[PDB]
């Protein structure tokens, strides 16, 4: 019956966040593991 | 030819230095699977 949110650059800052640590994930996904190669 | 007799006549320990040293820089490539090159 309330509680309204008026505000969206904290979420959309939170998304962009969350999708940047993915990405480094995503990135960092192949140096790991005995079977990994090696990066230059 | 004779070749053994008297023509070629070349030591061992520079053929295996030789060898040892393609060895480490075909296994020291081989592992390599991404690049990072940064702009100046």
């Amino acid at each position: 019956k309330g509680a309204y949110q008026d505000r969206d650059k904290p979420a959309q800052i939170r998304f962009s966040n969350i999708s940047a640590a993915k990405a480094v994930a995503d990135a960092i996904r192949t140096s790991l593991g005995p079977k990994g190669m090696d990066k230059m | 030819r004779d070749n053994k007799q008297a023509g070629v006549f070349e030591p061992t320990i520079v053929k295996v230095k030789s060898l040892k040293f393609a060895t480490e820089a075909a296994i020291t490539i081989l592992r390599i699977d991404d690049l990072i090159k940064l702009h100046p």
